[PDB]
C-alpha cells in the first residue's frame, strides 16, 4: 500500500502511532503527546545560495513538505 | 567583558524581538480587523 | 544460563523488558498472529497491529497484554554457551491495554472517515483504510 | 526656597554630575535638599530613549498612596518591579541567551522593553533634532496605558511602536503602519 | 582606576554564579539524557547489528552524503569542533578520488563551521531540533528526507558517549539501496523472513535508517552535556582566578587613591 | 531636636549631644528612651567644616582625628543600667547614608566598629517589592536571641535557617523548572517568607500578631499559595484573630511563650481561616 | 549639539539614514560576530554597515568637496555597495570621484549652488552611478 502509494514505512508507522496516541487515556495521553511534539527548521541549499527555509510543528506537514 | 556582554545581549535581544515583531505584524490585522485601516 | 526465552520488548520512549525470561510470547505478525518460544528458528517478521501477550516462566498461566502499532520482531538462535534463546520486539508505540479507550477510538475513527471521505490522494485513502484497521483492532482489544 | 503661608516657589534645579558619578560631594549633599528627583543616564540615551530618565534612580516624596491613589502607586511600583526583574536577567541573557529563559521570563522581558520604549516621547523643542512633532500626555492617559501594558492587553502589538508615542492610540497607529508596510 | 576593576569584578562574579547554576542544570539534563539513552538504545541496536552483517566498504566510488550531527547552543566544549574536523577530513579524502559529496547537518554549529569552506556542498540542514527532548524531532523525518534524496553511499558523524567524562567521535558507513541491490544478501539466509525478503527489505531499511540516527543523536546529546558541564567548570575556575587578580588590583587602586587624595590635602594645607 | 542646614555647623555638631543629654534623664531615673540620630554623617561633616576653618590638622578625606572619639563619646552613653542605679536604659538607632554601598569608608568603618549591630538596607530590593529593603545577609545583631521573647525565638530560629538556605539556592530560581524536589521547596518557602516580611509604611504590628503570622508562614500554610495573594492572606488572618481569638494574643503577650496548647489553638484558628476563605493556588 | 542646523539639506538627506544604519550595525554586529546565522533583513544591516564603515575611511591630507561627499554617500546609502566587496570600496570611491569630476561637473556645480537634491539631480546621479557600474567591474 505504501510502496505503491509512494510512502515510506517510517511515515506510515509515525502517522499510525499518532492515532494510537490519540486513542490513549488522558493521564497517560498527556505524557504521550507531551513527549511527541515536533519542532524542526529545514533549510535547503544548492551550492550555497539558500533556496528556502521552512518550519515544521506537525508530523504530517513535516513528511509532506 | 562589560561592553562585550552588553552589546552581545543587545544584539541577541534585538534579533529575537525583531523576529517576534515580524510575526506579530504578520498576524495582527487578521485577529484585530477593527484596527486595519484597509477596512476603514 | 537457562533454557528460557530472553524477551526484550522496547519502544523508543521506554524499554518495558530488557532480558526478561519468559516461556511463550504472542505477536501479531503481518501475515497472522504467531507465538514464539525457545527453540524457534531464526526469523524476522513485520507486525501490523494488535495485542502482544507475554507469559513469563514464573507465571505460566498469568499473562501481560501490550498493544503495538507497528514495528518488527527479531528472533535470534541461542549461543552454545549461553544456553538461552533471545527475542527482541521493537515497537514505535507500545501501550498496555489498560491505558486504551474505545470512545476516543471511535471519535478518531469518525474524524478519519470524515477526512477521508474526500478520497482524492492514494496516501489519503491508504491512511483512511489503515486507520480503520488499527482502530478496529484497538476497539476489539480494549477492555 | 520653600513654600510658606504667604506664597509658594516651585523650583527646578539642574545639577551637573561630573563623570556620571553620583557619589560626588556636591550632588550627594544636594540630594537631601530636594522633594522630587530625576536622574538622567547615558546607558539609556544610547538606546535612543529620550528623555533618558532612569526610573530606578528617580524618586519622589509625593509617590505615596495617600497623595496619589493606589491606582497610581501600585502601577508605579509594578513598573519598577518589572524593570528591576528585567535588569536581573541581563547577565543570563548575555551569557546563555534567550533560549534558556522560560516563557514567563520572556513575557517579562517583552513587557519591560515595551515600557522602556513607551516612556520615551518627543518634545516640542527637539524638532530641530528629531523632526517629529511634540506631544503632551496627560496623567490619566499615562496610567491607563501603563495599566494596560502591565495587564497584558498589548502583547499582540510589536515593540517598535512605542519609542516616539504619547499614548496607546499612537502605538496602535504605528503598529498598523508597520504591518501595512510589511505587505 | 577603580570603576574599571569594580565593574569587571561584578561581571565576573555574576558569570561565576550563572556558570555554577548552569553546571547544576546541565548535570540534571545529563541525568535525564542518560535515562533516555538507557531506555532508547535497545530499540536501535538490534536492527543495526542485523544490517551491519552486510559489510560496507568505505572505498566505494559514488555520490557520497555526509550527515553531520551537532548542537545549536554553545559552551559545549569542542565536540562540534571534533565533528567538523572529522567531516573536513572525510570530505577532503573522498573528493580527491572524485566522489561528489553532499552535506546534511543537524544544528547551527556545523553550519557556521563549514559555511566558508564547504558551503558550496550543502544539500539540506535542520535546526531548532533539541529545544525539546530528542525524539520530538523524530529521526523518521530525516531518514525519509535522506531516502527521498537517495545517495549512493552514506556516512554519519557523531560523538559516542562512553562515560560522564569521556566521549568518542565516530563515523558510520551506512548501507544504501544501491549497495543493497549490488549484494545478494546471502548473509541473511540464516533468517526466516515472514514476508518474503524482497517485500520486507524496503520497509526494514527505513527502520534501519531511523534507528541509526536515533542512537547517534542520543550519544551526541550526552557527549554535548558532558562537555557543557566540563566547560562550566573551567569557566568558573577562570572566573575565580580573574576575581582574585581584580581584587588585588582593586585594593592597589584603593590605596593609591587614598594616598593621592591625602597628599593633595596635605600639600593644600601646607601651601598657605 | 532639629539642627537643619540653615542652622550653623556648631549646632549641627551639638544636636546629638543635646539629645543624649535629654535622654540621660530617662536613663538615670529608671525609665527607658530610644534616641534616633538622623544623618550623623552631617555631624561629622560639620565637625570637619569647623576644623578646617579653625586650621586644625586634617586626616584622610580631610576628617580630623577626633571623629572616632566624637562618635564614641556620643554612642557610649547608650546603656542599660543595673537595678541599683534604677534599671533604666537608653537605646540608640543612628542612621547612616552610604553613597555607593561601600561600608569600607572611614565613617562607616568607624561606626560599625562603634555599634552593637547593623541593619543594611539596599536599593535593588526596594524596587523588587521587598520593603523594608533589609538585606538579612549583611544585617546582624551582636546581642541576638537574648533580646527576643521565646515566642519569637521559636519561629526565628527556623526562619533564619530557611532564609539562609534560600540565599544558598537563590540563583537557581531562574532554572527551577529543570531541578528536582528538595531544592524547589527551599525556593518556595524562601519566596513565601520574603513576601510575608513585606510591610506597609506607617503600619507596624504587635509581637503577638508577628508570632502568629510567622507561625502561619514557617508551618507551611503558604507554600501552595500564589505569592501575590500573601498580602491579602496576612491581612485577613490578622482581622480574623483580632476579631475572634483575642485570648490567644493576650496569653502570648502576658506569658511571653508559645506553649503547646496555644499552638494547638493557633493551628485550629488557621485551619478555620483557610476553610472560611479561598485563595488562588 | 548644534547638529543639523550646521548641515546642508543634501547632506542631511543622506546622513540621517547613515546614522540610523550605523546605529543598527553597531547594535547588532557584536552579537553577529559569534558566527550565528541570521535572517536577510539583518544580513542587509550588517552589509550596509560594513559598506558605510569602509566608506568613511580616508587618507591623510586628502579632503573632499561637499558635493563629492554627497555623491559618495548616495552611492553608499542607496545600495550600490552592498554586493560589492568591502576591500574594493577603497577604489570604488576613487574611480567614482574621478568619473564625476571628469564627465559630471554639472551635477557638482548644481549641488554646490542650490545646496539640495532635486528630483532632477537625483535621477542624474542615479544614471551616472549606473553608467559607472556598467563601465567598470569589481569582485562582486
Amino acid at each position: 500500500m505504501w510502496r505503491s502509494s509512494g510512502v515510506s514505512f517510517t511515515r506510515y508507522a509515525s502517522e499510525m502511532a499518532a492515532l494510537l496516541r490519540q486513542c490513549l487515556k488522558e493521564p497517560y495521553r498527556t505524557q504521550a503527546m507531551q513527549r511527541n511534539q515536533i519542532h524542526l527548521k529545514e533549510t535547503v541549499y544548492q551550492q550555497g545560495q539558500v533556496l528556502t527555509r521552512e518550519t515544521f510543528n506537525d508530523i504530517k506537514k513535516a513528511f509532506e513538505a | 567583558s562589560v561592553k562585550f556582554m552588553d552589546q552581545k545581549r543587545s544584539g541577541e535581544e534585538t534579533v529575537y524581538f525583531k523576529k517576534e515583531d515580524e510575526a506579530l505584524l504578520r498576524n495582527l490585522l487578521a485577529n484585530h480587523p477593527e484596527y486595519d485601516p484597509k477596512y476603514s | 544460563f537457562k533454557n528460557q526465552l530472553l524477551l526484550t520488548l522496547s519502544s523508543p520512549s521506554e524499554a518495558i523488558y530488557v532480558r526478561t525470561p519468559v516461556r511463550s510470547v504472542t505477536v501479531p505478525g503481518s501475515e497472522g498472529a504467531m507465538t514464539m518460544t525457545n527453540g524457534h528458528s531464526q526469523t524476522v517478521a513485520r507486525l501490523k497491529a494488535g495485542e502482544i501477550i507475554v507469559r513469563k516462566g514464573e507465571t505460566g498461566d498469568e499473562v501481560e497484554r501490550f498493544f503495538l502499532s507497528d514495528g518488527f520482531v527479531l528472533f535470534k538462535s541461542p549461543e552454545d554457551d549461553s544456553g538461552c534463546c533471545t527475542a527482541e520486539v521493537l515497537g514505535v508505540e507500545v501501550v498496555p491495554v489498560s491505558m486504551l479507550d474505545k470512545e476516543s477510538a471511535a471519535t478518531a475513527l469518525q474524524e478519519l472517515l470524515q477526512q477521508g471521505a474526500g478520497a482524492t490522494d492514494e496516501w489519503t485513502k491508504a491512511r483512511t483504510l489503515l486507520g480503520q484497521e488499527l482502530l478496529s483492532s484497538v476497539i476489539r482489544a480494549a477492555p | 526656597i520653600t513654600t510658606t503661608k504667604k506664597g509658594s516657589i516651585t523650583s527646578v534645579q539642574a545639577v551637573y554630575v561630573p563623570a556620571d558619578d553620583l557619589t560626588d560631594p556636591a550632588p550627594a549633599t544636594t540630594f537631601a535638599h530636594l522633594d522630587a528627583t530625576t536622574v538622567l543616564s547615558r546607558q539609556i540615551a544610547e538606546l535612543g530613549i529620550y528623555p533618558a530618565v532612569d526610573p530606578l534612580d528617580s524618586t519622589s516624596r509625593m509617590l505615596a498612596p495617600e497623595i496619589v491613589g493606589q491606582e497610581h502607586y501600585d502601577t508605579a511600583r509594578a513598573t519598577q518591579k518589572l524593570l528591576q526583574d528585567y535588569k536581573s536577567l541581563q547577565d543570563i541573557i548575555a551569557i546563555l541567551g534567550m533560549d534558556e529563559l522560560s516563557e514567563e521570563d520572556k513575557l517579562v522581558v517583552s513587557r519591560a522593553r515595551k515600557i522602556q520604549r513607551f516612556l520615551s516621547q518627543p518634545f516640542t523643542v527637539a524638532e530641530v533634532f528629531t523632526g517629529k512633532p511634540g506631544r503632551f500626555v496627560e496623567l490619566p492617559e499615562t496610567i491607563k496605558s501603563a495599566q494596560t501594558i502591565l495587564r497584558g492587553e498589548c502583547d499582540d502589538l510589536p515593540e517598535m511602536a512605542f519609542y516616539m508615542c504619547g499614548g496607546l492610540e499612537e502605538v496602535r497607529s504605528k503598529a498598523v503602519k508597520m504591518a501595512q508596510e510589511a505587505a | 582606576d577603580l570603576k574599571i576593576v569594580a565593574a569587571r569584578m561584578k561581571s565576573v562574579k555574576s558569570i561565576q554564579k550563572i556558570t555554577k547554576a548552569m553546571k547544576m542544570v546541565a548535570a540534571s539534563k545529563l541525568r535525564m539524557d542518560q535515562r533516555r539513552l538507557e531506555n532508547g538504545l535497545p530499540f536501535a541496536t538490534p536492527v543495526q547489528k542485523l544490517v551491519q552483517r552486510i559489510p560496507v566498504d568505505p572505498k566505494e566510488k559514488g555520490t557520497l552524503a555526509v550527515l553531520a550531527l551537532s548542537s545549536d547552543k554553545g559552551l559545549c566544549g569542542g565536540v562540534n569542533s571534533f565533528v567538523a574536523k572529522q567531516a573536513r577530513i572525510v570530505i577532503k579524502e573522498n573528493e580527491m578520488a572524485g566522489n561528489a559529496v553532499q552535506v546534511y547537518g543537524v544544528g547551527d554549529k556545523i553550519r557556521s563551521a563549514l559555511q566558508r569552506t564547504f558551503g558550496d556542498r550543502f544539500k539540506r540542514i535542520m535546526t531548532e531540533v533539541t529545544r525539546f527532548p530528542w525524539n520530538f524531532g523524530q529521526a523518521c523525518i530525516i531518514a525519509d528526507r535522506l531516502m527521498q534524496d537517495n545517495p549512493a553511499r552514506l556516512m554519519v558523524i557523531y560523538n559516542h558517549f562512553k562515560s560522564a567524562v569521556a566521549y568518542d567521535t565516530l563515523t558510520l558507513n551506512v548501507l544504501t539501496p544501491t549497495q543493497a541491490a549490488q549484494s545478494a544478501k546471502e548473509q541473511l539466509n540464516t533468517f526466516e523472513f515472514e514476508p518474503e525478503k524482497t517485500d520486507v527489505w524496503k520497509d526494514l531499511q527505513d527502520f534501519y535508517y531511523a534507528c541509526t540516527v536515533f542512537g547517534c543523536m542520543l550519544d551526541n546529546i550526552a557527549s554535548e552535556q558532558s562537555a557543557r558541564m566540563s566547560a562550566m567548570d573551567n569557566a568558573s575556575t577562570n572566573a575565580g582566578e580573574m576575581i582574585s587578580s581584580l581584587t588585588l588590583r582593586y585594593n592597589r587602586a584603593r590605596q593609591a587613591k587614598i594616598t593621592t587624595e591625602l597628599v593633595e590635602i596635605i600639600s593644600g594645607a601646607n601651601a598657605l | 531636636v532639629a539642627a537643619t542646614a540653615s542652622e550653623a555647623a556648631p549646632l549641627q555638631f551639638l544636636a546629638p549631644y543635646s539629645g543624649c543629654a535629654m535622654g540621660e534623664w530617662f536613663r538615670d531615673s529608671g525609665r527607658h528612651c530610644v534616641i534616633i540620630y538622623d544623618d550623623l554623617s552631617k555631624q561629622a561633616t560639620a565637625y570637619r567644616q569647623m576644623s578646617l576653618l579653625l586650621r586644625r590638622p586634617p586626616g584622610r578625606e580631610a576628617y580630623p582625628g577626633d571623629v572616632f572619639y566624637l562618635h564614641s563619646r556620643l554612642l557610649e552613653r547608650a546603656a542599660k543600667m543595673g537595678d541599683k542605679s534604677g534599671g533604666g536604659s537608653l537605646t540608640a538607632l543612628p542612621v547612616i547614608e552610604t553613597q555607593a554601598g561601600d561600608v569600607s569608608a572611614y565613617i562607616p568603618t568607624n561606626v560599625i566598629s562603634i555599634t552593637d549591630g547593623q541593619i543594611f538596607l539596599e536599593t535593588e530590593l526596594f524596587y523588587k517589592g521587598i520593603r523594608p529593603a533589609i538585606n538579612v545577609g549583611l544585617s546582624v545583631s551582636r546581642v541576638g536571641s537574648a533580646a527576643q521573647v521565646k515566642a519569637m525565638k521559636q519561629v526565628a530560629g527556623t526562619m533564619k535557617l530557611e532564609l539562609a538556605q534560600y540565599r544558598e539556592v537563590a540563583a537557581f530560581a531562574q532554572f527551577g523548572s529543570d531541578l528536582d524536589a528538595s531544592t524547589r521547596q527551599l525556593l518556595t518557602r524562601g519566596t513565601a517568607l520574603t513576601e510575608l516580611l513585606k510591610q506597609r509604611q506607617y503600619s507596624p504590628m504587635k509581637n503577638s500578631v508577628q508570632v502568629c503570622v510567622l507561625y502561619c508562614g514557617v508551618k507551611g500554610y503558604l507554600d501552595p499559595l500564589d505569592p501575590k495573594e500573601i498580602s491579602r492572606f496576612e491581612s485577613l488572618f490578622i482581622d480574623y484573630i483580632n476579631a475572634n481569638h483575642q485570648d490567644i494574643l493576650k496569653t502570648i503577650e502576658t506569658e511571653k511563650e508559645l506553649s503547646e496548647k496555644t499552638e494547638a489553638k493557633l493551628r485550629a484558628a488557621v485551619d478555620e481561616f483557610v476553610a472560611m476563605n479561598e485563595f488562588k493556588k
